[PDB]
């Protein structure tokens, strides 16, 4: 018959294998668990909930001296398969997760070698909580970490470790989220860059506690802003540049205010669009948000200036008098500095004609004042708008994650170059 | 039945569901895996997750579950709970937000020769890439990859039931069309262990999107806006409604951009075709408004300050109308007014001529842009 | 055979985790309960609940879990699965969700003295009564009430958890210095705890952890306060436009449309509670009323500007006030029958310009009045919002 | 309590994994009877139908029977369903992975062995939406119950019979049933169905289908979208009475009505099914009113261009003027130059008056055409939906009514 | 406690949780059922589901669990897991999307006399009819129908613990107020079995919605739009901003219609009061646009091509203007040179008379404008009062 049943009965039943007892000869010693993470695919990073949903295969390995046998004795059985419900497993738990999952999703069989070496690769869907650095949205990169801990045993009983591959000759620790180049599908609007892994110890706490050791797998994910550049960015900057042209419209055609105010309405619509796409954090205003505020205040200033120009255009001698200094400075400096381009009835009618002509000439002077202040405001505002938007978006575009995943560590965690 | 009660008592008396159902550990248990797609629940292009209602079909042989039918009153087949026997660890390698393996644990049929046939239902949220380039006239090739998680070749063998997944009971999706569906089996070897093949089966479906919804909800209003933005040029500049018309078309297009961002998938892998067309419409409206501002400023040119260039007068007033077919103290003060009015009228005539030229060119460019963006993929 | 197995066999030969440990009938089990907030996930004001990642810290004494460590290989402590030992079901009573118990069920730690210590982890969704009066410039006072769901004060006695040094007693939510995620939107001010029994029912001993979280309003500021300020500036500007231009309505009513758009933006964030009106909503309504009055007064100014002698006759009182009283205080201070027709038209135009001047004076007066009103209202609202600071005393 | 020893005797040699069959080739009848309690909601976005139903399943397990004379007259015993064999009747056409019932109530074993299980359940069944008349539509979707494990050679699904006739409906209680408030049940038939392409050895050969012909109450849509949209779109015909004087704001009104229609397009797209087999009736009306609004805007542009022509810009020929004026039955030298200028400006004004008249005539004729077109289109589109009603028979070919 | 371990082991030695806890099969178990409401989780009017957080209180007598306290060291009460003893299968008869029975299964107190007192929590998503007719000033009567599912009278008798549900520890809803809460016990007999009473208990609450949120968030902007609607008639037709004002207030009303659709529940059972008012405002604005188009058309009515009717003159020149006391209404070449001046004089005279007829049309338009302004303000006031006086008078 099958020898596996006899081997299982010998290992688990005859030998009184206690599932709840740590697999160690003496209570004083420690059990080393080497674990690794394999990112099957990055499902999503919902910034409105600050939730990173990912699918990861978690690889644990340890030594259970009770699960050992003489291979030659039991018909040369090399590998053995056992459900987790029958053997001791280390409950490595994702401590930081907004959803209360805390565990792998499958609990697949463990593989046991005759020398006691046990490996286990359960898959899991993890919804971890990582804060969103929204400073340079949408040209931003996020730093989301998965923190695994051993909350059932303290560091004096089990010590979590990074798995160490055996490269030609020596063994090198695996300090990265191993990702299959062939069977990995790149996520939309997110690309992984550094993906380091590190085991951390906190000396301020004591070994006889569950807070002493952690294993953290970090993900530095850069957002692809193509969707935002196509939909939110380009139309908004185009509408802004359109508002910048309200000065070129003559005051005679009564749409000077209408275009600017309708551009303001369009920017309000864009503000409504962009509000629904970010978390309500207050670390800093997002790049899109602060650019939107800048351009909205600039459009409001353009509206105020257009109102002032219109007020100056309809000044009349019956209501206002142009002072000598005002018309002097305007009509002398600004066009040059801006390179602009019976018989009693007859007597009465001629007098009225002359008075109307003088009134018309003063109205024309007011119109010229309006035109020249309009051109001055255009030359002051349009360069400001263009330079401001270019500076904002260039500063956003130049935002890249640092070449090294950690601050002072020069190692540049990567599967290409292992250490030790 | 008493016979079936006795039979089931005898079968599972010394049965160990942990042990693989093979007489010798060197041999492998051969499992035939088939899939039937009951319904395609949904496709999520943002997360690239396809939710499908499927039913697996595992057929294998357990030599420990063999009995003589004549010894139990002619019993040929019985139904056992799945948890009471050994089960293969089929796992959807493309899983995303869904259950990796079979979770419902439906009962299974058991012949008197050990031939177990198990047909459990499942909901697969497979993670297949979405090539959103010809959206909504796109075709998604989407796969689901099954295989044994813990065991491998020479321990368990996975073979397809047929070259094609079963689509007999497939409820029509209404939003996608199954162009072609196949299933392949792959052996993969590793240099670390070159005599232990790893077996898997990938079932792939070609889904052609029905574009009527996205057409009627996105493209048609975009067509209306792109047709109307080129219509402001037939409007005379004397009416003060030219800029109001242009900017109101712009505002309507902005609100419809809100609509499309509500509708279309928010993905950054590539620019969707309707996204490209919407950007084209935005550029068209912006250019139309800028040109309208230029035309209005030309119309309101004061001859007292501006002397019309000789080349402008010559080229426009001479060439262009000949190519068209439907367009043409008190005394001294009055003469000056008449001369200024005549020069301003010449300015207005130039504005009208350039307005008609721009109307014609913008109608032509609207036709070309509408044709160019869509006709590339519409040729099928 | 590791002696831990034999110790477990000895301890649980007759141990029943369904009875509380009382060495003598009528004895109360003293349980120390504390909290460790690892991450304050969210405070959803739409449903008025808070989701928090916590570590409950329980400590009691089971007299049945005693052994002599010298009789074994110096096994002073032991790790037991939670389901194999008795435990007081210290649940969160004021949970918005239906879940009472913990989520993780980590192993319990048992000393040879019998001091069982348990640190399970949970994702708790506790109901918090949102004081929506100053939203978003508000400080919320959320609460988490922990007690044994079944055992009353005559069976268990609740206490505060001791510190790492057993000399002192911790009266607060222990926040781990590391492995703690600071919430972006909320800021902790006080995190006390108190055992708060009620007088009417003697057996209601329970331990309550309070969180005084102050909101950082930067998001709501940048998304609603500044646009409303710009709209207010436009509404004030409406009265500087000349009526002849013809854009007073095109500005004021479009500002009203923008206010409606901002209201639509805010429709998805303000709490759905009718105890009081949020200060942000009060400011939005104040701006909307101001814009409506700007529209009304611009309509009045336009009607006064187009008034004509052949349609209206200027009354004595208007001609008196708007000509001889306000301009001083507002800094305005202004071949046969052809001639006869021109003179008549000149007189008609003079009276029309008198109407226009009255309109201009009224426009300037409304400009000043609305500037003053808007400035005072905005300043008062912002002052009230700013003065809302959580009390230094937590009233623990 | 005698129920104690009765239960202990009944379940002493009871195996819940064995289908009860007195002998080989014994098909046990399983009679079903649905009872709708609350039609929760038809979600057209995901084409799901959430319902609450008490499903009565009656069968006969010969193992659980006793001589009632031996015991103290007990003949009806309640046993938890977790301890007994069940027919495993599940809803096959569920959107989510929920097949079994939601409560697992006790079963009422009788003296003869009959069993009367009555589990309440909450089902999200699939419901393909016919969007061709939305929102004036009626949906015809069903709940399909079948044995998940046993086939037609082991069990026999069939509709129950109360008073000698089969109950072929859903049996909505007349008194304790509040209407869904958006849907009204017009027909509720039930029938046993075969596939006829599967052999009766397969479990899917037989099924019991309970249909639910429901008609949506369009009151919310009529009162919040359709009526406001119709009122807004009715304003495009006023544009023909506004003057073409450069201040009448014709194109402003037309284009702003178009903007309002775009806003309503957002509103409808927020709550319209995404099936894409047909375009909804409300979507057809929206497309129609936006196309007629585009035509109105084009017409306004043409009228403004025709009525604002000058002799220097556009020459007025005799043919056009004749057509549009026939088919509408529906110091001495200083003063001389002054007089000449007055006469020439008067002539220019008189010439522009002709173009103004042409614009007026076009305005009136196009007003009548546009009003006729808009009224006819609106009436036809929103009358087709009103005349789309549930067929008076649950099944077209069957003369039966399927009502208790 | 070793005494408690011995007692628990002894009680559950021969105990069948399947069997009803009665001395003889003929008798019935009399469970006294009380319900206490802790909070009102939500009320969804779209699906007509009221989600409440409740705690049941079942008291019955299990004679099989009686023991002698003097035989076990004086133990009077113990706590047992509910999964160990017989429990009545109380089911919410009008459940919707929620659990039909108790699923938490907490522990239960047991006296030495066999009295089980079980107080499990639950979240009940009751399905009760929502009469959305006076929304938001509505009063919802909502019920919860508990019943013993498998058993009946003379087998399992249910009884109400008190005449009213316990609301002592009820948390204030913040959106509803409990006007009256009661619980009734119904016996139902079926004609098939005339001596077999079926028992149920229905707990009904009358909840009055607090309208402050909906009033401020919806009705006030509707009031503003309705008020600004009539204002278009005071704007003179000489300004070209009449139509822009009307259509722009229409656009603002459309955006606010988006807001209303977002906020108020979407249901078709009846037209809500708030929906009636919104439709009234929409029709009011549409009629205002129609009327202002009419007045614009009659303002530009050409004098030459439209002869002035006599009846309109008599009505709108002297009769109506005199009625409005409050308004400000008014109530070779040598001979050619001389001929040219005569020609321009005749031209001026003709233009003056044409302008006089034009201003006659203008005056008629302005008179009807004032009349329509007055009637529109009056109809707005009376419409608002009529729509919102049906309930406010009743709620007094
Ligand atoms: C012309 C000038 C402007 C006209 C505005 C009035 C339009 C009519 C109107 O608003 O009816 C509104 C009511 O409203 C009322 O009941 C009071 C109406 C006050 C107007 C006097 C709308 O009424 P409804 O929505 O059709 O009510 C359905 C009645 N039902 C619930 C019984 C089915």
């Amino acid at each position: 018959v099958n020898e596996e049943e006899r081997l299982i009965n010998d290992l688990l039943i005859v030998n009184k294998y206690n599932k709840h007892v740590r697999p160690v000869k003496h209570n004083n010693e420690v059990v080393n668990i080497a674990l690794s993470l394999t990112l099957s695919n990055l499902i999503s990073l919902k910034e409105t909930d600050e939730t990173l949903t990912s699918n990861v295969w978690m690889d644990h390995a340890w030594y259970d001296h009770r699960l050992t046998w003489n291979a030659s004795e039991y018909s040369d059985i090399s590998i053995l398969r056992l459900p987790p419900e029958l053997v001791w497993i280390p409950d490595i738990v994702l401590q930081n997760n907004n959803d209360g999952q805390y565990h792998v999703a499958y609990f697949c069989n463990v593989l046991v070698r005759p020398n006691g070496y046990v490996t286990w690769l359960p898959p899991a869907i993890f919804r971890s909580s990582c804060p969103i650095n929204v400073l340079y949205f949408p040209f931003d990169w996020q730093n989301c970490s998965l923190k695994f801990t051993a909350l059932n045993y303290d560091a004096n009983e089990i010590t979590m470790d990074l798995m160490t591959d055996t490269i030609d000759g020596k063994d090198y620790p695996i300090e990265w989220i191993i990702i299959d180049p062939e069977a990995f599908t790149e996520n939309g609007e997110w690309e992984i860059i550094h993906k380091p892994a590190k085991k951390n110890i906190y000396p301020d706490k004591f070994p006889n506690g569950t807070n002493y050791q952690d294993v953290t797998f970090y993900l530095i994910i850069r957002r692809k802003p193509l969707f935002y550049v196509i939909n939110f960015i380009t139309p908004c900057v185009l509408i802004s540049f359109l508002a910048s042209l309200a000065f070129y419209l003559p005051a005679e055609s009564g749409e000077k205010m209408s275009t600017a105010i309708s551009v303001l309405l369009a920017q309000a619509v864009f503000l409504l669009l962009t509000s629904q796409r970010l978390p309500e954090t207050a670390l800093a205003v997002p790049l899109i948000g602060k650019y939107l505020m800048f351009i909205m205040s600039l459009v409001t200033g353009v509206i105020v200036n257009c109102g002032i120009v219109l007020n100056f255009h309809f000044r009349t001698p019956s209501t206002h008098v142009l002072s000598t200094r005002v018309k002097q400075i305007f009509l002398e400096k600004l066009p040059r500095i801006l390179h602009m381009s019976g018989i009693d009835s007859t007597n009465y009618i001629v007098k009225q004609i002359k008075e109307k002509n003088a009134y018309d000439e003063e109205v024309g002077n007011w119109n010229l004042v309006g035109q020249t202040i309009d051109r001055l405001s255009m030359f002051i505002i349009t360069p400001v708008m263009v330079l401001g938007t270019i500076f904002i978006f260039v500063m956003g575009n130049f935002n890249h994650p640092p070449a090294k995943p950690f601050e002072g560590d020069p190692f540049d965690y990567s599967s290409d170059h292992p250490r030790c | 039945s008493e016979h079936e009660t006795r039979l089931v008592a005898n079968l599972l008396e010394n049965y160990n569901k942990v042990i693989r159902p093979v007489e010798h550990h060197t041999h492998f248990v051969d499992i035939t895996v088939g899939l039937q797609l009951i319904q395609l629940i949904s496709v999520d292009e943002v997360n690239q997750i396809v939710e499908t209602n499927v039913r697996l079909r595992q057929q294998w042989i357990d030599v420990r579950l063999r009995w003589n039918p004549a010894d139990y009153g002619g019993i040929k087949k019985i139904r056992l709970p799945s948890d009471d026997v050994w089960l293969p660890d089929l796992v959807l390698y493309n899983n995303a937000d869904g259950d990796f393996a079979i979770v419902h644990m439906t009962k299974l049929l058991l012949d008197y020769t050990g031939k177990i046939m198990w047909t459990p239902p499942a909901i697969f949220k497979s993670y297949c890439e979405i090539i959103v380039t010809h959206f909504p006239f796109d075709q998604q090739n989407c796969t689901m990859k099954l295989g044994i998680w813990t065991y491998d070749g020479t321990k368990v063998s996975i073979s397809p039931e047929s070259d094609r997944p079963d689509l007999s009971t497939f409820m029509e999706s209404g939003e996608w069309v199954m162009k072609d569906y196949r299933g392949w089996k792959h052996w993969v070897y590793y240099t670390c262990c070159p005599d232990t093949p790893y077996l898997d089966i990938t079932y792939h479906f070609i889904m052609q999107r029905i574009p009527l919804y996205f057409v009627v909800n996105v493209i048609i209003p975009c067509l209306l806006f792109s047709f109307l933005t080129g219509l402001v040029f037939y409007l005379p500049t004397d009416s003060g409604e030219k800029m109001t018309l242009s900017i109101s078309v712009l505002l309507s297009l902005t609100v419809f951009l809100l609509v499309i961002v509500e509708l279309i998938p928010s993905t950054s892998s590539a620019v969707p075709l309707i996204g490209k067309y919407m950007l084209f419409t935005m550029i068209f409206v912006i250019s139309s408004i800028i040109i309208t501002v230029v035309v209005i400023n030309t119309h309101h040119r004061s001859p007292s300050t501006h002397t019309m260039p000789q080349w402008v007068r010559k080229i426009f007033i001479d060439t262009i109308p000949n190519v068209m077919f439907f367009s043409t103290y008190i005394a001294e003060h009055m003469k000056s007014d008449e001369e200024s009015s005549n020069a301003a009228e010449e300015w207005k005539y130039v504005a009208m001529v350039i307005d008609h030229i721009l109307l014609c060119v913008f109608m032509l460019i609207c036709i070309i842009g509408t044709v160019s963006v869509f006709a590339g993929r519409l040729i099928e | 055979s590791v002696m831990e197995d034999t110790l477990l066999s000895v301890l649980f030969e007759t141990y029943n985790p369904k009875v509380r440990p009382a060495q003598t009938v009528g004895d109360k089990v003293t349980v120390r309960v504390g909290l460790t907030l690892t991450n304050l996930l969210i405070l959803n004001e739409k449903i008025e609940e808070m989701t928090t990642n916590v570590f409950l810290n329980l400590a009691w004494t089971d007299y049945r879990l005693q052994w002599d460590p010298a009789a074994y290989e110096g096994i002073k402590d032991l790790r037991i699965p939670s389901s194999d030992v008795w435990q007081p079901d210290i649940v969160l009573m004021n949970n918005n969700d239906g879940s009472f118990e913990i989520t993780l069920h980590v192993n319990v730690l048992v000393q040879h003295t019998g001091a069982v210590s348990w640190q399970p982890s949970a994702i708790y969704r506790s109901s918090c009564t949102i004081k929506v009066m100053y939203f978003p410039f508000d400080w919320q006072n959320c609460t988490m009430v922990f007690k044994s769901y079944t055992y009353d004060t005559s069976e268990v006695t609740l206490q505060h958890a001791l510190d790492a040094k057993g000399e002192r007693e911790v009266k607060e939510i222990v926040i781990n210095k590391d492995a703690f995620t600071e919430n972006g939107q909320w800021s902790i001010e006080h995190k006390p705890s108190r055992k708060n029994w009620r007088s009417d029912d003697p057996s209601y001993e329970d331990v309550t952890f309070y969180l005084i979280i102050q909101r950082k309003p930067l998001f709501y500021i940048v998304y609603t306060i500044i646009p409303c300020i710009l709209i207010s500036i436009l509404a004030i500007l409406v009265f500087y436009l000349p009526p002849d231009a013809g854009e007073k309505m095109s500005l004021s009513i479009s500002a009203l449309l923008a206010v409606t758009v901002f209201l639509l933006l805010l429709a998805d964030k303000v709490p759905e509670t009718s105890l009081s009106v949020p200060i942000i909503i009060r400011y939005l309504m104040f701006i909307m009323i101001l814009v409506a009055f700007s529209v009304i007064l611009s309509v009045v100014v336009l009607n006064l500007h187009h008034r004509s002698p052949n349609t209206h006759t200027m009354p004595n009182w208007i001609r008196q006030i708007f000509i001889e009283t306000l301009p001083p205080f507002l800094w305005i201070q202004r071949i046969k029958y052809i001639a006869e027709q021109l003179e008549s038209a000149s007189e008609f135009d003079d009276l029309k310009k008198d109407w226009q001047y009255v309109a201009m004076v009224a426009d300037r007066l409304f400009l000043y009045v609305f500037f003053v009103i808007c400035s005072i209202g905005t300043f008062s609202i912002f002052l009230d919002a700013s003065h809302n600071v959580p009390p230094d005393n937590p009233f623990a | 309590n005698e129920e104690g020893r009765l239960i202990e005797k009944l379940l002493g040699d009871y195996d819940k994994r064995i289908i009860p069959a007195k002998t080989l080739d014994h098909i046990i009848d399983v009679t079903l009877k649905l009872t709708l309690t609350n039609l929760i909601s038809l979600n057209e976005k995901e084409e799901a139908l959430t319902t609450n139903v008490w499903i009565e399943i009656q069968w006969n397990d010969y193992r659980l029977s006793w001589n009632t004379s031996e015991y103290e007259g007990i003949d009806l015993v309640r046993i938890p369903s977790e301890l007994l064999w069940l027919p495993d009747v599940v809803l096959e056409n569920n959107v989510d992975g929920q097949f079994e019932v939601a409560y697992y109530a006790n079963v009422l074993v009788y003296n003869d062995g009959s069993m009367y299980w009555l589990p309440p359940a909450i089902y999200r069944s699939t419901c393909p939406i016919a969007v061709t008349y939305f929102p004036f539509d009626w949906q015809n979707c069903s709940l399909v119950f079948r044995s998940q494990t046993y086939n037609a050679h082991e069990v026999n699904l069939q509709l129950s019979a109360e008073e000698g006739e089969a109950v072929e409906w859903i049996h909505i209680d007349p008194e304790d049933f509040t209407e869904n408030g958006e849907w009204t049940i017009r027909h509720r038939p039930a029938k046993k169905n075969y596939n006829w392409q599967l052999t009766k050895d397969d479990t899917d050969f037989q099924e019991i289908i309970f249909f639910l012909i429901i008609q949506r109450k369009p009151l919310f849509y009529i009162i919040n979208i359709i009526a406001p949209c119709v009122l807004i779109s009715s304003l495009v015909v006023l544009v023909y009475f506004l003057p073409a004087q450069a201040g009448g704001q014709k194109c402003t009104l037309s284009i702003s009505v178009l903007l309002a229609q775009t806003i309503f397009l957002f509103l409808i797209a927020q709550k319209v099914p995404e099936t894409s087999l047909n375009v909804p009736l409300i979507g057809k009306y929206l497309i129609f009113v936006m196309f007629v609004s585009m035509l109105i805007v084009m017409n306004c542009v043409i009228v403004l261009n025709v009525s604002l022509r000058t002799p220097n810009t556009h020459s007025l020929s005799e043919k056009i003027k004749h057509l549009f004026l026939g088919f509408l039955p529906k110091c001495v030298e200083a003063c001389n130059f002054i007089a000449k200028s007055t006469k020439e400006q008067n002539d220019s004004g008189s010439e522009n008056e002709n173009w103004v008249l042409i614009g007026k005539v076009i305005d009136k004729a196009c007003f009548w055409i546009a009003l006729l077109l808009f009224s006819i289109g609106t009436l036809a589109i929103f009358l087709t939906g009103h005349f789309n009603q549930v067929p008076e028979f649950p099944f077209p070919g069957d003369p039966r009514k399927y009502v208790p």
